[PDB]
């Protein structure tokens, strides 16, 4: 069974240390599977590109290259985890539900930045770090999620971008699951994120659909009864081709349940298999 | 020495029995429990 | 070397006692998911409703009806793939093999309110397929029973996940093992379709091939053995299903002049747009005409409107040359003709693969 | 940990057989998975089409149909050999560069038929037959070089820049019962998404050019696509219909959303998905051409 450990730093203060230890079976992302580890490597530090803090677009993007690993228990100057990469026999893996949404037996589970709240995560004052933990979501709800945060940002710029806004609505959308609903996003105000973080995965989107319907329509003028044209077939190919490895969609652990109770609630822990 | 005690300690322990019994339900596990205690102090005083 | 779920419900729609020990058993999610997602995802122009309609009606001929919205863990999750086979009986090519398995499954069980359930059953996925909620979101897979405890109306079952079949040990039939048994209504080669040789490594998948007309609507459901690659099934699929895709293109969607943009950018010589007047000052005026184009498209087949099958890959099995055996056994008290497979690996993340062309 | 053993043919000669023991850390694709093979189906005889070698076009569908196989420790008799497709745990698995550029850690490895000059094979005179083996390239570069070829056969019916250094593509189409299949799959897509949403985002260019000045970063994702930049000065776009039944759906839900389902399967569909995963423990980060890393298995 392959392991690694995470030194703790010294000189850390008690109300840190107590709330590490809340966040047991959390995973942990790494750039470079190692057996011995520092705090760097977790810490958001690590994680910024360009500078700059890192965004949507760069978090799913890093969090395909990096690898992935599950605490296991922590220690008053100790910190221990397990891998989920190659081959290792993790023996008993539990993990601690991080989403809003519950999870059932049967449902595999998958990874996600923060999109809908704030996201909760333990900030060390001291040495000057943070460490954000990734969401966990099953298979059949992350397709949707991705789809109506995107859809809901691009209905804010087209309220602005009209003189008039085309408000009339359904009401507010919601997410439900499990009989269960989410009803995310309640107000109008407190854009917190609605060009934070998901602005540049909007743009992104917001063009390669432009050029999708637009250039079918220039090449076939028959559907509704100087120029290059060929280097922007291959560019488009690209960049649709670019955008959908990113947003894809891979079975990370699966939850399976044994003596337990079969649902689960935001905050409860239960045993998984690696897939 | 008792003027210097400042909050002494004590402790406690058990166990708990179960019994077996089919059916389809959850399936029961022995259980331990573990418990403190402080003092109290209080003086007493006579004139002369 | 395998690994086990255990899982209790209530038994209206899984009978752990008459089902044979290596069936295939699913599970369902939560009823109150459908309405959720059909109001929000149905056609235009179509009653977002009658859905509801059908599902309430399941429910009303069902044992304990006033436990419907709060989801406290003991609702009917489990249920077995005969079930579905002997629901939509009428529609595999099998005709005798179809409504044998039918009548059985109504003997064996209560036959005082089975014939109700199942109708209520066959019109909820009728009604399921009316407003794009396909039924292969909801109906997941669970592996092979291996072992059983029931009292009343309520039991615990624990089958395998992945692996080896006979690994494990059933530890109180006669033996300790146990191979998959299946329907032969279900089953469905397509290399002896498609005319290929049978030998070496075949891959398992379940398709769920769909017909969308006005007031007639069908789900089949086909336990599919091939040895096509992981993709390679889809475009195997479509030479077979050819009809029901071009059925469906025509008869899917039931509820504007061109433009020559590279030849007017080819050419000079035309109304220019510059930038110095998109700044925003007055942003009316410089777009006056620029062109027409009186352009809309409103009714068009969707890629989700021309959908006819959604597969998953299951499980494979490594030895060459498989001998499955077809043979005719009783099933509580009618004889049924069951397949039986033996050596085949459980495995492989639940994913649909979505055949719309 | 499943095995495939291909016997050698005998009386072979001493310099072929040490040229195979080079071959350590290869690939090869068979057509049915078996215990025991011959090795007329890894030859290239074994690709023909028709009675012919097949064409670039042809090989990226032989190499989806076909199952994949990694070399190991050849012994002078035998050739073992281990499968990746089916799920089977392999202890230690590790490949070979095959390609002229380089890898690092936490890469994703996939397929294509030799693209750039002649392919170094191993090529047997007694035996009669020649044994071609693909060349792995990272995703990135997968992309690049297919989008590529596909313009190039619209064109008939290449420079690529990779760490500041450029290569030239001598792609191969003396077939055409292959050429065309790709502009059947490649116009399918472009249809499956177009729904009625497309006139809200067909809407907003003006404001995206407003929105490409004083940002100093749309400016660049405008440069690189030519339509969107000729039709936001070219059309009119008649403002707006309604909805059907507003009251209780969204019209640019499917939009985005179809588009993210045919977005992903254009990548597979139009050549080859991914295989593998580049990940050594106690290695170098980088990797020059010609030596060995292990892998993981996706």
């Amino acid at each position: 069974p392959f392991e690694i450990e995470v030194l703790l730093p010294g000189e850390l203060s008690p109300a840190e240390t107590s709330a590490l230890q809340k966040c047991e079976g959390k995973i942990i992302t790494f750039s470079t599977l190692r057996h011995r580890a520092s705090l760097v490597d977790i810490a958001l530090s690590s994680y910024y590109i360009n500078g700059a803090p890192p965004d949507t677009l760069s978090l799913l993007e890093a969090y395909r290259m990096r690898f992935a690993a599950v605490i296991t228990r922590v220690i008053p100057g100790k910190l221990l985890a397990h891998a989920i990469g190659v081959g290792t026999p993790t023996p008993g893996l539990f993990i601690q539900n991080t989403s809003p949404v519950d999870l059932c037996n049967g449902d595999y589970i998958c990874l996600l930045p923060p999109v809908f709240g704030s996201a909760d995560s333990i900030r060390l004052d001291s040495v000057g770090l943070e460490i954000v933990f990734p969401l966990t979501i099953p298979q059949t709800l992350m397709r949707e999620i991705i789809a109506k945060v995107v859809a809901r940002a691009v209905e804010r710029t087209a309220a602005g971008a009209q003189i008039l806004p085309h408000e009339v609505l359904r009401g507010a959308d919601v997410i439900c699951y499990n009989g269960r609903r989410y009803e995310l996003e309640t107000n109008l105000q407190h854009r917190d994120g609605s060009d934070a973080a998901i602005r540049t995965l909007v743009l992104n989107l917001m063009f390669s659909i432009n050029e999708g319907c637009l250039l079918l329509l220039a090449l076939i003028p028959t559907l509704l009864v100087r120029f290059p044209i060929y280097e922007t077939i291959s560019s488009w190919i690209s960049t649709s081709s670019r955008l959908g490895d990113t947003l894809g969609t891979r079975a990370i652990l699966r939850v399976c349940v044994f003596d337990g109770p079969s649902t689960v609630h935001p905050g409860d822990r239960t045993a998984v298999i690696q897939v | 020495e008792l003027a210097y005690v400042r909050d002494g300690v004590i402790q406690f322990e058990v166990q708990q029995p179960m019994i077996a019994r089919d059916g389809p339900h959850p399936v029961d596990q022995p259980v331990h429990n573990y418990m403190v205690k402080r003092i109290h102090k209080r003086s007493l005083s006579a004139a002369f | 070397t395998t690994q086990l779920i255990q899982q209790v419900s209530l038994t209206d729609f899984f009978r752990p006692d008459i089902e044979h020990a290596g069936s295939i058993v699913l599970i369902l999610r939560h009823p109150s998911d459908m309405i959720g997602e059909a109001n929000t995802l149905t056609q235009a122009g179509r009653d977002p409703d009658v859905l509801l309609e059908g599902l309430r009606n399941l429910f009303n001929a069902c044992t304990a009806p006033w436990t419907v919205g709060e989801g406290g863990g003991l609702r009917a999750y489990v249920t077995s793939l005969s079930f579905i086979a002997a629901c939509r009986a009428e529609e595999y090519t099998d005709k005798q093999a179809a409504d044998a398995n039918r009548t059985a499954i109504v003997s064996a069980y209560g036959c005082s309110r089975m014939e109700t359930r199942l109708i209520r059953f066959s019109e909820c996925l009728r009604a399921m397929v009316q407003c794009h909620v396909f039924p292969h979101r909801f109906i997941s897979f669970f592996g092979s029973l291996l072992e059983y405890t029931i009292q009343d109306n309520l039991c615990n079952i624990t089958a395998v996940a992945k692996g080896p079949q006979e690994a494990a040990r059933t530890d109180k039939t006669s033996t300790r093992r146990v191979t998959a048994n299946i329907p032969a209504c279900v089953f469905w080669d397509v290399d002896k379709d498609l005319h290929l040789s049978a030998d070496g490594l075949k891959h398992v998948f379940l398709v769920f091939v769909y017909t969308q007309r006005r007031q007639r609507e069908g789900v089949r459901l086909h336990l599919a053995l091939s040895q096509l690659n992981e993709q390679c099934f889809g475009r195997g699929i479509g030479f077979l299903l050819g009809r029901i895709r071009a059925e469906n293109a025509a008869w899917g969607t039931e509820g504007t002049r061109a433009l020559p943009l590279v030849q007017l950018s080819n050419d000079p010589t035309s109304p220019r747009c510059s930038i110095g007047e998109i700044t925003g000052v007055n942003w009316n005026l410089a777009r006056q005409r620029l062109y027409q184009w009186t352009g809309d498209f409103r009714g068009l087949p969707t890629q989700l409107s021309c959908m006819y099958a959604a597969y998953t890959l299951i499980g494979t099995i490594p030895s060459e040359s498989v001998r499955y055996t077809r043979r005719m056994e009783r099933f509580g008290g009618y004889n049924v003709p069951t397949i039986w497979l033996e050596g085949v690996v459980w495995g492989g993340t639940n994913t649909w693969n979505e055949c719309y062309y």
